[PDB]
């Protein structure tokens, strides 16, 4: 600070050119615009910073924590567990079907459907049917395809 | 002759159709719809026709045109209704009976066809294991045949159906049945009822006993029979008693014996006798193997009975009779499930080599519940054996099958059926911390907890505990953690080194030492030795005290073998004080005898902080870069030369640019980080490319962004980008773009960083960063205001720090100095005061001599410059040096322009120009020494010769060589000489111009 | 016993860069077949498959940067799109001209959905929430809130009642917008998910993880009902047939695979692409696919009935 | 009188750091045998060998990362570097003036070798290619392909008309160069490769493993006719001589072993270079050997006929 003040014409020269200096990346690269302004540079406050520097990256990748270590991986505890077969459970039980539809009537004329009716599809000891099977008697004990079977004893 | 005798037609038909004719029926029946094809009647009765004999679908077609025309008709309706539910589909069916129901409420079948079809659905749901959906469509159900069954109560089929309906949820994991019933089926008609399980099976039982009353058939006597056993299964198998449910089975024995004494030709009565005689409860073997004998022996094509004997067998120690019964089972079925789990269970027994294969088979084929806990065991048992991974066993099963998810799946479906079984949950919990789906693997053993807290607890309760606390502690919730540590007896080493790490984790590092020293007393095994030792230098450093860690690390080397773990933490110990000397031993050593460290990342980022420590910072570089050259692969290590090269020694962005590309092709999931590296090699750059779209570092960077839109340095790289990209769209003057959005990014950085765990420097760095170029963005597009409120807000939040305050005299400096206007001394003893108290930043410097140019001051912004090169020589920065140099050649150029007297300006233009060409081959500068010369001795000769060189070496940019022509022009003009023009003209034609030849036209006629 | 599968037309250079979305309606009753597409660009560009190829309608364009999201409603002629620009501007599809433009930056909306009746446009934000705005009624009426981390996938379920989210780092939420209250939260996958979709009758989840792996949890319980891992990258888009059997997956390791629910596994793969396939879609009868990818292409595929 | 193989002479420091790749050119027929080495800057330097030793004639840069692999033509003077930037320059080599930079993608160039007429300047690639940039005249000729992993080192025939490519996982290609036809793939190793040599009269090729293996190979067929395990450590590079006698192999433990066809045994091992060694080659004749090490030091032995 030692002037203070200048002055100078502003139209020096009107057919020579201001020069404009803009400034590209860190790495030198710089080039020329005409208009007369503001320096302009290109990303004034520098690079925008990535990554975090070294040694503080490598402090925490390793003093963060002890749980890095292999003493808390998920191994080193080398459990054991137990079987326990069921083959009970491979029983398989099917059920019957529904012995009757509710069919239509018809009218034999002009048939109109005048109300559905249900039909039958195709030791109370009740004698409709039963043949008195024995179950306790003589028990058949040979597989069919097979040469023997097996014999339990009796309850 | 042609139609016009339906009336005949149809009376021969209908005679061929109530006699066994279908045949003759159908022709007739078909010549009636020739006669006449829109008569309802015809097309529903040859639909009748078809549908006696085999033929559905061209019934089902012929229904349906039948009840195109006149949908009044419920009849026609509900037929094609049924005959689309027969083939599957019952949704439509479904909708279709609804619509009916809203048209007519009294239709029985309508109620029974939409109760049979939620039936349905509920059975092909429990073919999966989809229990919830089964409970609901089974209420659901009872719903509405309790509906029908309020019109007409005397049918056979209701009752049944509705029995079949409530006693098809036996195994259904009770504490899951909750049954909405309501009505007349609860005997009294009272509002609603909610009903468990094992009164929904006896309201089975009653509802079979009611139907059978007023219908004695065979089928609903096994039904009954059937529902007794269940009951008697869920009453023993809930443990709820014993000896007590004896006249149940016997009961289930009369019912069962009743049905089929009363029709002895049919397998299904003689099956289901078997089953239940060999219930654990009678235990009558001889019945039930004569029983499955006369099923086999009625209806010889029965899978289900020769499976049958080979259980009865297999479990009665006959493992090759049960073979063989299964070999015939499944020769008589090839996709019959019970029949493949009972050979892989014989083939388990027998220890053969494909018992795992055999499983998963049963496994892919249906989901069956022991196939399932067989494979999940194997699969954790193959896990756990650690001398497998070369067999060929372990490689091919778990990593070419993906054994372990297909694990996890099953064993979910296991867990969600049983659930009271507490291996499963361990096993579940197991494969789920494999799959690192931590949260799930907590819940499980969180529950297995719960089912446990009354074992023995010796062996299964203490390691559950261990388990839950230490991976509860592994994702947050220290507290929980360490209260489940205490529950347990603190003797085994598992649990003294997990209570440590999680205190160690909530804080109260001595509690933590205190721990870690008493497991370091009881220790075997020496590579724990070594864990222990290396965890308490960690723990006791966090509280400070180095010195005591660091005697304790080298305690640990003097061990019979290191550990390869130890020396890691020493070398990082080093590096987190400035000592720099026992790193270098610690990392020679480290590389001697060690090599089975698979990483290559780690030693060479070690290697790397090690010479960044000397402050050397470009052998940085060069050591990554022989780094790689060792090893062309591993990504990692190229990302991490672009890192390198874009923090240290940014004058290689070519390289680093093309070693991110390279990272980014050899994989995929490294992209994120090596498209942000390179995207800031780009920025670096500059231009220096081809003016090739679709590779600029805005493309660069909206890639990456749009991979990981997570990071905080995406978006600030992106606003470094846009600016970029706005200054050079202002030189080539077509459009300045992307105008106004630097306060949503700026939003989005600070939003970002606020979950970041910790990496406190470099967040602060980056929040400053962002907040000082938002602002500079804002003054630049014009936005003033914005940017005024942003720093008088941020002001407010904190007291001043001298950082935000320059950037508000910035924003309040720009309108005024903008326009000419003359400032008094005040305004500038306090910038130079704020610019001085926030010093060691060239950018502030540079700016404050721009403002004392403007003003004009050329002496003392040649002063600043000065200074300001200065600092920037002593940082060892290398960017701001040369900016700073050009810049006050330029100042002193643009003084000299005036043709000012004390000639001194010059020698300051000489100066800086030799040291910026000292420094490298600025094109500017060396157009500024021709700029001088022209000036100073307009002159003939020389002055031509520089500026020649200068406009006609190729390898230079447009616009200086532009100015460069200009000036060439004008000189050329002055000394007369026309060819010499024309050969300027014919240089500037080659290439675009419209400015030179502009000149050259005025001046060619002056 | 596999179908008879095939390409039927392939544009060789549709945009200048990445295609990132891609949106077929066939909205109106006759046959529209509408597709929009959107890369890294400001463009839009609305194509119509007419007859038997795709000819170029609409070049619209009004964006600052690429745009990653676009979405088409099959109700009304209109068009969303989102970008990094900050705007969520929605076109007329009609005119080829502007209608509204919405305030929202990245940590306001990152994907498009639009209702099933086409009336409420949710979008998902950066600190959870999930914002739904209103077409041709304002801006920001109300937001669902899950406590979590950044938002990357909604979808609907075509009867309304139910929204789904993935997010960053795994989780996975389902809303009902009936009441809005988060009914149960699914754990799902421990990497970003970035896509989801419900089947029609809304009864069926399909998501697509990072890690490769593609869930089929069932909706209104949390079960799942198994996991299909075929592909050997990042998987980036689901789309789900109109008929509820088969669905079609698109991977980063350039191969378009189409799976099918029924029994799990992967009748056909289409390796025809040389770059990352960043959407698939189904038309209206699902039987074509289209598939717009990383490198400029627009495939359109045939997959018989 | 025995002259045994001696040191005769020693160059304490040729580059800043480490040396990475030398050739050793017979160009001009007089006394010029120039010697050309690539050391991990920008510099790739040249020496000539006079009478007894190497004068440095000129050092000359350009190169944004370290250089990997120089290479000198026979026929013309005229030398090639490539770099770790895929970025490929032509040396005059009379005055040190750059005849042509030839660019490269990102993964384009590795190393180089020369058409036996100094035409082609063949060059590997990252993701396996062997494209061929045809030297002052052309760009991208064509490029040769395969399916399969990083292409570190490439022989190429002396004689003519065959061209062999090892490959990082460790297998072998060879391609006829009439042609194009790929003639067989042998499976080589199940470690990288790092060097292959053909032979004058080209009828048998050598390969180096990184196993410490040497394998040579017959050309007509797939005989594996030898196996050789004297070295310890990693084998860098191998190079015959301009009879089929014996070539010398350069180990990474500090190890340069001449090794014999005949009798398959090592008749002698030098014991220098502190550090590893990177690069051997063989003058116009049988006589000098040339090592350079990772250390800063370049020696040129000797081994009479």
């Amino acid at each position: 600070m030692m002037e203070t003040e200048r002055l100078v014409l502003p139209p020096p020269d009107p057919l020579d050119l201001p020069l404009r200096a803009v400034e590209l990346g860190c790495t030198g690269h710089w080039e020329l615009l005409n208009l007369p302004g503001a320096p302009e540079s290109s990303l004034p406050h520098g690079l925008p910073p990535c990554a975090p520097d070294l040694q503080q990256e490598a402090e925490q990748l390793f003093l963060s924590s002890p749980a890095w270590l292999p003493l808390h991986g998920v191994e080193h505890s080398a459990r054991k567990w137990q079987r326990k077969t069921d083959p009970w459970s491979l029983l398989a039980v099917l059920g019957a079907p529904v012995p009757s539809d509710l069919q239509a009537q018809r009218h034999p004329t002009t048939g109109q459907i005048l109300g559905y009716k249900e039909v039958l599809l195709e030791l109370n000891t009740r004698e409709e049917a039963e043949e008195e099977i024995d179950f306790e008697k003589d028990l058949l004990t040979i597989p069919p395809g097979f040469k023997k079977g097996m014999d339990f004893a009796p309850k | 002759s042609a139609g016009t005798a339906k009336w005949a037609w149809l009376r021969r038909g209908l005679y061929y159709l109530k006699a066994g004719q279908h045949s003759q029926a159908v022709a007739d029946l078909q010549a009636a719809l020739r006669a006449d094809p829109k008569d309802f009647n015809c097309w529903e009765s040859l639909g009748e026709a078809y549908l006696s004999r085999g033929g559905y679908t061209t019934a089902l077609k012929s229904f349906t045109k039948a009840s195109e025309l006149n949908p009044e008709s419920i009849y026609s309706v509900f037929k094609v209704a049924a005959i689309q539910q027969i083939l599957g589909k019952y949704k439509e069916a479904v909708a279709q009976y609804q619509m009916i129901i809203k048209k007519k409420e009294d239709y029985v079948p309508a109620l029974k066809g939409l109760g049979e079809c939620h039936l349905m659905m509920a059975k092909a749901a429990l073919v999966d294991y989809l229990d919830g959906k089964a409970v609901d469509y089974i209420e659901k159900a009872l719903e509405y045949f309790t509906c029908a069954l309020q019109h007409r109560a005397d049918v056979s089929c209701l009752w049944k159906l509705a029995g079949d309906a409530c006693t098809c949820l036996y195994a259904v994991a009770p504490s899951k049945v909750n049954v909405h019933v309501l009505g007349v089926l609860l005997g009294q008609k009272e509002g609603k009822q909610v009903l468990k399980k094992n009164e929904l099976l006896h309201l089975g039982g009653r509802c079979y006993g009611r139907a059978l009353k007023l219908m004695s058939t065979s089928n609903t006597w096994c039904d009954l029979g059937i529902n007794y056993y269940r009951q008697a299964q869920h009453l023993a198998e809930t443990g709820s008693n014993m000896n007590d449910l004896k006249e149940l089975l016997e009961k289930s024995l009369h019912c069962l014996k009743k049905a089929v004494r009363l029709d002895s030709n049919n397998h299904l009565y003689w099956n289901a006798l078997g089953v239940v005689a060999c219930y654990s409860g009678i235990g009558n073997y001889a019945l039930a193997q004569h029983c499955f004998i006369k099923s086999i022996q009625s209806e010889q094509i029965n899978a289900v009975a020769w499976t049958n004997l080979g259980v009865l067998y297999l479990t009665n120690e006959n493992i090759e009779q049960a073979h063989e019964a299964f070999k015939m089972a499944q020769s008589l079925d090839p996709s019959y499930l019970m029949c493949w789990i009972g050979q892989a269970l014989i083939a388990e027994a027998v220890g053969s080599y494909d018992t795992m294969d055999l499983f998963r088979h049963t496994t892919e084929l249906n989901m069956h519940t022991e196939g399932a806990l067989g494979y999940a065991y194997w699969v954790c048992t193959t896990l756990q054996d650690k001398s497998n991974r070369e067999t060929e066993l372990y490689q091919y099963n778990i990593l070419q099958m993906n054994a372990i998810p297909a694990a996890q799946v099953i064993l979910n479906k296991y867990v969600e059926r049983i659930q009271n079984y507490a291996p499963a949950f361990t096993m579940l919990g197991y494969l789920n911390e494999h799959l690192q789906l931590k949260k799930e693997a907590a819940n499980a053993y969180q529950r297995a907890i719960l089912l446990l807290q009354t074992a023995e607890d010796q062996d299964t309760y203490n390691v559950a505990i261990r388990n839950y606390g230490r991976l509860l502690c592994s994702t947050g919730e220290y507290d929980k953690a360490i209260q489940a540590f205490k529950s347990t007896p603190l003797e085994v080493l598992e649990d003294i080194i997990g209570f440590a790490l999680a205190l160690f984790m909530k804080g109260l590092y001595k509690e933590s030492s205190k721990a870690y020293e008493r497991a370091l007393s009881i220790v075997e095994s020496e590579q724990d030795k070594a864990h222990i030792l290396t965890a308490l230098a960690i723990t006791e450093y966090k509280q400070g005290k180095t010195d005591v860690a660091k005697t304790l690390l080298f305690k640990c080397s003097i061990l019979k073998e290191p550990t390869t773990e130890s020396l890691q933490a020493l070398c990082a110990l080093g590096l987190a004080m400035q000592d720099a000397t026992l790193s270098k031993a610690a990392l020679n050593e480290l590389l001697k005898h060690i090599k089975h460290k698979d990483s290559n990342y780690q030693r060479c980022l070690l290697t790397s902080a090690i010479y960044a420590l000397q402050g050397r910072s470009v052998a940085v570089q060069k050591q990554i870069s022989k780094a790689v050259h060792s090893n062309p692969g591993d990504p990692a290590l190229w990302s991490l030369l672009s890192r390198v090269v874009a923090q240290y020694a940014q004058r290689n962005a070519k390289g680093g640019v093309v070693a991110g590309n390279v990272a980014h092709i050899l994989d995929s999931n490294h992209g994120k980080k090596a498209l942000l590296y390179t995207a800031v090699n780009q920025l670096a750059m500059g231009s220096s490319s081809a003016e090739d779209e679709k590779n600029t570092a805005l493309k660069t960077i909206q890639k990456a962004a749009l991979l990981s839109p997570g990071d905080p340095a995406i978006w600030a790289g992106l606003m470094a980008a846009c600016h970029a990209d706005d200054k050079l769209a202002l030189v080539n003057n077509t459009q300045p773009k992307r105008i106004d959005l630097y306060l949503a990014l700026l939003s989005a950085v600070s939003a970002s960083i606020k979950d970041e765990k910790f990496f406190e420097n470099y967040n602060q760095s980056l929040e400053k960063w962002s907040l000082s170029q938002a602002v500079t963005g804002l003054i630049d597009t014009g936005r003033i205001s914005e940017a005024e409120t942003l720093c008088t807000k941020n002001l407010k939040s904190n007291p001043d720090q001298p950082a935000v305050i320059l950037l508000l005299r910035q924003v309040q400096c720009k309108p005024l100095l903008e326009s000419q206007k003359p400032l008094p001394d005040a305004v500038l003893e306090e910038l130079q005061k704020t610019v001085m108290s926030n010093s060691t930043s060239v950018p502030a410097w540079q700016w404050l001599a721009h403002v004392y140019q403007s003003q004009g001051m050329m002496r003392a912004a040649e002063m600043c410059y000065r200074k300001s090169l200065q600092l920037a020589s002593q940082r060892g920065s290398w960017s701001g040096k040369l900016s700073s140099l050009l810049r006050l050649a330029l100042l002193a150029l643009k003084v000299c322009m005036a043709n000012i007297s004390n000639d001194h300006w010059p020698s300051l233009v000489q100066e800086a120009t030799t040291e910026a060409l000292k420094l490298c081959f600025c094109p500017l500068a060396v157009l500024l020494q021709a700029l001088l010369q022209f000036k100073r001795k307009m002159g003939a000769r020389e002055t031509r010769r520089l500026l020649e060189r200068v406009v006609y070496q190729p390898g230079y940019p447009k616009s200086i060589a532009s100015t460069a022509r200009w000036y060439l022009l004008r000189h050329l003009y002055a000394k007369d000489d026309y060819e010499l023009i024309d050969v300027l003209v014919n240089n500037a034609k080659t290439h675009g111009d419209t400015r030179a030849l502009e000149l050259n036209q005025r001046l060619s006629s002056q | 016993m596999t179908n008879q599968y095939g390409i039927l037309f392939k544009q060789e250079q549709a945009h200048d860069d990445a295609i990132w979305s891609v949106a077929w309606g066939t909205n109106k009753k006759e046959n529209s077949e509408t597709v929009v597409t959107g890369s890294l660009d400001d463009l839009v560009k609305v194509w119509k498959w007419r007859d038997e190829r795709l000819d170029l309608q609409w070049s619209l364009e009004g964006h600052q940067l690429g745009v990653v999201s676009v979405d088409i409603s099959h109700t009304l002629p209109i068009a969303a799109s989102s970008s990094l620009d900050a705007h969520i501007r929605l076109w007329d599809l009609e005119n080829g001209k502007q209608i509204k433009s919405i305030d929202a930056g990245p940590v306001d909306a990152w994907t498009l959905a639009f209702s099933p009746d086409s009336q409420y446009l949710a979008t998902g934000t950066h600190v959870g929430k999930v914002n739904i705005f209103g077409v041709e009624s304002g801006k920001k009426e109300y937001s669902l809130d899950t406590r979590g981390k950044f938002i990357l996938s909604i979808a609907y379920s075509p009867d309304g009642k139910y929204l789904a989210s993935g997010a960053i780092d795994g989780i996975i939420n389902i809303f009902d917008i009936a009441t809005g209250k988060l009914l149960h939260t699914l754990e799902g996958h421990a990497m970003p998910i970035r896509s989801l979709t419900f089947s029609p009758d809304s009864q069926l989840l399909v998501t697509a993880s990072d890690d490769g792996y593609i869930k089929i949890y069932d909706v209104q319980h949390a079960n799942l009902a198994g996991t299909l891992s075929g592909h050997a990258s990042w998987v980036l888009n689901v789309a789900f047939c109109p008929d509820d059997t088969h669905f079609v997956s698109s991977s980063s390791d350039k191969s378009v695979k189409v799976w099918d629910v029924g029994t799990r596994t992967c009748v056909h793969t289409f390796f025809d692409h040389q770059d990352q396939v960043w959407g698939v879609k189904y038309n209206g009868n699902g039987s074509k696919i289209v598939s717009v990818g990383d490198d400029q292409e627009i495939h359109i595929y045939d997959c018989p009935i």
